RNA sequence: AGGUGGUGCAUGGCUGUCGUCAGCUCGUGCCGUAAGGUGUUGGGUUAAGUCCCGCAACGAGCGCAACCCUCGUGUUUAGUUGC
RNA sequence: ACACCAACGGCGAAAGCACUCUGCUGGGCCGACACUGACACUGAGAGACGAAAGCUAGGGGAGCGAAUGGGAUUAGAUACCCCAGUAGUCCUAGCCGUAAACGAUGGAUACUAGGCGCUGUGCGUAUCGACCCGUGCAGUGUUGUAGCUAACGCGUUAAGUAUCCC
RNA sequence: GUUAUCCGGAAUGAUUGGGCGUAAAGCGUCUGUAGGUGGCUUUUUAAGUCCGCCGUCAAAUCCCAGGGCUCAACCCUGGACAG
């Protein structure tokens, strides 16, 4: 139907994350290692902040390769939460990222960063409409709740839909809320979006978060 | 846009609200057939200080509460006299529902129907009864009993009007 | 406070509204020439049609009415009639419909008068007044800036 | 005091009404005589209610209030801007639109707008942009100049609206009904008494009756001021 | 564990289509008891609800267009493996 | 059977009524006090009239035209189209008594804004004569205040306010 | 608890209390008998109407106030508006 932002802005406004620029072959066997990198972080920080209490939120995963040297850049809103608190958090990330590229021993700094503001940016909020929606809350409460909780966070635009199977129900519907612009057809607006999946108890859900900056 | 809306809804103490029907009124397009929820709030504090609103958005909350500013610009005060009741009796139609307030002993808790009883449990009014004549509808019942409480005197605007001085008033 | 100040002088008014009720007591070319609404001089009459006679009056059209000329007891001449004369008219309706001006002689307009209290004190205000006017009116300049700092009104 | 003499009236405009035949019967305990298919409006009350008109004018304003005036028919549409600079009114100049009372929040966002292009207006910043943002900022800024023009000192609603006679401004009329907002003007022979609750009944034919009326109240508002 | 077993009428994601058609709505106000309308209708003009005037409407969001790529012409700069 | 005249026109209680003229005869409207002095309104049952089609009896029969007959269209056509065409249409004397017989609004009286009209008469102006202006009424129409109405609308000819009668 | 019967709700037979342009409903229109209602002033009788008094409408029931059964149900004593 329509086409999603990310994809759509890919020459101006928006930059890839896997930056590193190779030649056929090894392209496969680059996006292999980029794919099992992806993998633990987020198998990583999904187990060892499971059996934690709340919710992680890690946006951006940006991988780059210099030299015989990859720094890995992870984007997540709330970065105290990680750490084994001298480091051994991104030391413990670090010995199993470590696991999984060793073909020629070359080193890589896995790095950590803030989100400038955690609501405002959609993978964040959208893992907390997840979750809060996982939770057994209306689809108006958390939904409202996540616009106000982004208005007070200072975001110009914003469009929330989410997919079927809302409370109960055995008939699919679509829900989207809009303030302010989102005008997803202009080239330079710089809209980032996410497209979460929710997976509950009596079925799929499916949220798709537009924030126009 | 400043947040929260904390300060701006003013937490409506002075004003509590109740719904009396939210109906999902309904139009069909091209498309197919969508439709949005009309919600009549009756608002007013139990001073004597009442008033109707309709409203409609695609939305339930947004409806009562759009319905809500839509009643507290629209208020009538009540006139009652007594120990919490009504001066005289009154009858008044709107459309096509007609309201027959009587005034009643104060060992008599309000009985009317659903929307008159409505608006008279927010007016304050403790003792009367209303029967109702006329229709099933629940909007042109209740605004017909804010006529028919418009135009109801007291004795000392009548007392006032006929220029009589005073008596034939036990109090 | 601003919806209860609103309704005190709501109030007011309807109590000003109640003490008082009781007691108390050819024409392309002229219109070519109407490029701009402005400026009267001496009215001059450029058609005659009964109904009318239409006057062209500093750059402004004008309509004189027959019930609004000077009566005709003179022996000849067509009632309303004006050919080519030029004819000190006052500024009367205005006509909405083109934005034309009206001019009305409008009669001998006797009217029965009733005597008013206070006409000492009501001469002396009446003198008042035009004193201010005559202190009123001024021709040129444009007030404004007195300077100030603008706010938003929120 | 505020006094008005009845021969100053009487020689004037004033019972000079309208037509014979087009009267609205609410007038009918009310207008004197009719002469030559014109009316003939009675002055005694006529001079009463505009006694009334200025206790009720110069009460308010000496409440200490900002007054409005609606300017409109363009018979009367500078008269009442010269009606308007010196009583410090804020002023309607050739045209109204349907909301600008009832429906003020819009009208507050439009001003918002309106103030901001005439800060780039006078920011001499004009030349910067080609004609077309010129153009368009020529255009609105036109537009906001035949309304917004003659208002531009005002935040809220007024005491008072003195309005252009009856005809053209029924819109505007209704907006103060339906605010409440006391409205004293002036009526022609076959209009009503009870749109407003006090009105003053006087043809508008004449420009110097007009200018007698507004010009009466324009000292009314200033001694108003005054203090 | 495995299931290319069933149910696309339990779903998500993705996509086609009407159709790149020019619309679809909302806030506030007004009208109607109300469903609703009004805006968005009318006069012109556009490929366009594009723009202008009048109008109880005033504004706004998504739509259209532009910003995006490519092919068009020229300038500055760099000349290899290309001239 | 009666073109133009024909009009959102006149009359009748309704149905209806238009080529003109004559005869008999109904009804309406207006004025003067000229007279009587409440004789008024409605009306069960009753009685009369009552478009068109229908029927009895006798005339008459050009046009039109159910049924019918033929041709066409059509899969088919008992129908629309076309060509013939009988009862009927008209008149005399009756019977029948129904119609969207509609203003889809029983009748009567009293009262409650106006604008624009038409018809009939009456007064005054103007001339001295046709006009022409206002009006007094009655009737007919069109927009419309108040009020009523579920709404559309009706609105001095109410679907308003009241009273009476079926 | 279900069923049946009756009243309510039901202004859904309407005096209190409905309707008849289009929702069910104004006869096709008109004359008129019986009958119904009816202008104003003055006077008379009082049939209706109103006021007083008197008689009666059994007792029991219902209403008020007492009293009795340990209370109540029930029983008993006295009183009376209506009409």
């Amino acid at each position: 139907q329509k086409i999603n932002p990310l994809g759509f802005r890919l020459g101006t406004t928006q930059s890839h994350y896997s930056l590193w620029f190779s030649q056929p072959k090894n392209y496969a066997e680059g996006l292999q290692e980029d794919q099992k990198i992806r993998d633990c972080i987020k198998n990583y920080v999904q187990k060892n902040t499971k059996t934690s209490s709340g919710v992680e939120g890690i946006a951006r995963i940006e991988i780059q390769k210099r030299i015989d040297l990859i720094q890995v850049i992870i984007h997540m809103g709330f970065p105290k939460l990680l750490i084994e608190n001298r480091p051994q958090g991104v030391e413990d990330l670090k010995i199993n990222v470590q696991k999984e590229l060793n073909c020629v021993n070359r080193k890589l700094n896995i790095a950590i960063t803030r989100i400038a503001k955690p609501y405002g940016d959609p993978n964040i909020l959208a893992e907390f409409i997840a979750g809060q929606l996982k939770s057994r809350v209306s689809f108006r409460k958390a939904m409202k709740k996540a616009i106000e909780l982004t208005e007070q966070a200072d975001t110009k635009g914003i469009q929330i839909q989410i997919a079927g199977r809302i409370d109960g129900k055995e008939i699919a519907r679509i829900e989207w809320i809009r303030e302010g612009r989102v005008p997803l057809q202009t080239i330079r607006a710089k809209i980032d979006y996410c497209a979460y999946t929710v997976r509950t108890i009596y079925g799929v859900l499916g949220i798709k978060i537009w924030i126009f900056m | 846009g400043f947040g929260s809306k904390s300060k701006k809804e003013k937490i409506r103490d002075g004003f509590e609200e109740n719904v009396v029907q939210v109906r999902r009124v309904t139009k069909v397009v091209k498309g197919g057939k969508h439709m949005r929820f009309r919600a009549i709030v009756v608002v007013g504090d139990k001073k004597g200080q009442v008033g109707v609103g309709v409203g409609k958005a695609k939305e339930v909350v947004s409806a009562v509460q759009k319905a809500a500013v839509d009643a507290r610009r629209n208020i009538i005060t009540v006139p009652m006299t007594k120990y919490l009741t009504f001066p005289h009796r009154n009858e008044a139609d709107y459309g096509a529902a007609r309201v027959m307030l009587r005034p009643a002993a104060p060992g008599t808790g309000v009985i009317a129907g659903g929307a008159v009883r409505t608006v008279l449990e927010m007016a304050g009014v403790e003792n009367a009864l209303g029967k109702q004549l006329g229709s099933n509808n629940a909007l042109n019942n209740a605004r017909a009993t804010i006529v028919a409480v418009q135009t109801m005197r007291q004795f000392s605007d009548v007392a006032r009007d006929r220029g009589i001085p005073m008596e034939e008033l036990w109090k | 406070t601003r919806e209860r100040q609103k309704l005190k002088q709501l109030f007011e008014d309807a109590y000003e509204r109640c003490r008082n009720a009781p007691m108390e007591g050819k024409a392309m070319a002229d219109s070519q020439a109407q490029l701009g609404i402005g400026s009267v001089v001496t009215g001059t009459v450029q058609s005659l049609k009964p109904y009318g006679a239409f006057i062209d009056i500093g750059g402004i059209n004008g309509l004189l009415h027959v019930s609004q000329i000077s009566h005709d007891r003179v022996s000849d001449i067509a009632t309303v009639l004006q050919p080519g004369d030029t004819l000190k008219v006052m500024i009367l309706s205005h006509d909405r419909e083109r934005g034309r001006v009206s001019l009305s002689t409008k009669k001998l307009e006797p009217t029965p008068g009733d005597m008013i209290r206070n006409p000492k004190l009501v001469f002396e205000k009446a003198e008042e007044m035009a004193q201010t006017f005559r202190q009123r009116i001024a021709q040129a300049e444009a007030m404004a800036r007195a300077d100030m700092l603008r706010f938003q009104p929120e | 005091y505020w006094n008005i003499n009845l021969e100053e009236m009487m020689e004037a405009g004033v019972h000079f009404g309208h037509g014979t035949r087009k009267w609205n019967p609410r007038m009918s305990p009310y207008i004197s005589a009719k002469c030559k298919g014109i009316h003939i409006i009675n002055l005694t009350r006529t001079a009463r209610f505009l006694s009334e008109a200025c206790d009720l004018v110069f009460d308010a304003s000496s409440r200490g209030k900002q007054f409005l005036i609606v300017g409109t028919k363009n018979k009367a549409a500078d008269s009442v801007a010269r009606a308007a600079i010196r009583a410090r009114c804020h002023y309607v100049n050739k045209k109204w639109l349907g909301g600008m009372l009832t429906n003020w929040s819009t009208t507050e966002t439009r001003l918002h707008k309106f103030r901001d292009l005439r800060m780039e207006q006078t920011a001499g910043r004009l030349a910067r942009l080609p004609k077309r943002d010129a153009a368009v900022v020529k255009r609105q800024l036109s537009h906001l100049q035949t309304y917004l023009g003659g208002i531009k000192y005002m935040t809220g609603l007024p005491d008072i609206v003195i309005i252009v006679d009856q005809q053209e401004e029924y819109t505007a009329l209704r907006e103060c009904i339906t605010l409440g907002i006391p409205t004293i003007c002036l009526i022609d022979t076959n209009c009503n008494p009870d749109l407003a609750d006090i009105s003053i009944p006087a043809n508008d034919d004449a420009i110097a009756s007009i200018r007698l009326i507004l010009t009466k109240l324009v000292f009314a508002i200033c001694e108003g001021r005054s203090s």
